[PDB]
């Protein structure tokens, strides 16, 4: 169970912090991800964070501007977004992949949170 | 990065039909470790994507055997045996051999 929140309509150059709350699984044994689907339906990987937060990676178009962390308030994954461009509009999903098994990145997905950068 | 190309864009099908989706990569997806990190996800209407087949031909838990993946290097194909209404949605191929991890823009399976 993955639920994303925090998405909204902001203007270019804005900041927004997305949240993904986990439940129903161990969390500490899952790599977490942020993926966005554009209005065209294309899927674009945003970032990755390992279990333990020892390793993280971002897409180039996102590096420096976006910041991912699986902090603990209570089983949470975060994505701090700043310098928002129109190009960042889309539905953001968090996803996970179990550490012990080797399947595919983003084995499971949440419901999504839309973010629209415009006007 | 690695550009994933899916053909066709829309695929009208009838219930019971046999179908194949093609996915081509701009680069060889065989990783230096000898594995091919090519995957397929299904996004049913109004849902979130779901893992269908991982590493070219491995069906994920709960995936019917009507789904079969094949391919190598840069050309891959998804085969659907007997289309049923629950298969309707958008199929995306995805690679994780290279960083950035990239996706194709999908193939819409539509009831004709």
């Amino acid at each position: 169970q993955l639920v994303e929140s925090g998405g909204g309509l902001v203007k270019p150059g804005g900041s927004l912090k997305l949240s993904c709350a986990a439940s129903g699984f161990i969390f500490s044994d899952n790599y977490m991800y942020w993926v966005r689907q554009t209005p065209e339906k294309c899927l674009e990987w945003v970032a990755t964070i390992s279990d333990g937060g020892t390793y993280i990676d971002y897409s180039d178009s996102v590096k420096g501007r976006f910041t991912i962390s699986r902090d603990n308030a209570k089983n949470n994954l975060y994505l701090q977004m700043s310098s928002l461009r129109s190009e960042d509009t889309g539905m953001y999903y968090c996803g996970r992949s179990p550490i012990y098994y080797d399947y595919a990145p983003f084995t499971y997905w949440g419901q999504g949170t839309l973010v629209t950068v415009s006007a | 990065d690695v550009v994933m190309t899916q053909t066709p864009l829309s695929l009208p099908v009838s219930l019971g039909d046999q179908a194949s989706i093609s996915c081509r990569s701009s680069q060889n997806l065989v990783h230096s470790d000898g594995k091919t990190y090519l995957h397929w996800f299904l996004q049913k209407p109004g849902q979130s994507p779901t893992l269908l087949i991982y590493k070219v031909s491995n069906r994920f838990s709960g995936v019917p055997d009507r789904f079969s993946g094949s391919g190598s290097g840069t050309d891959f194909i998804l085969k659907i045996s007997r289309v049923e209404a629950e298969d309707l949605g958008v199929y995306f191929c995805s690679q994780s051999t290279h960083v950035p991890l990239t996706f194709g823009c999908g193939t819409k399976l539509e009831l004709k």
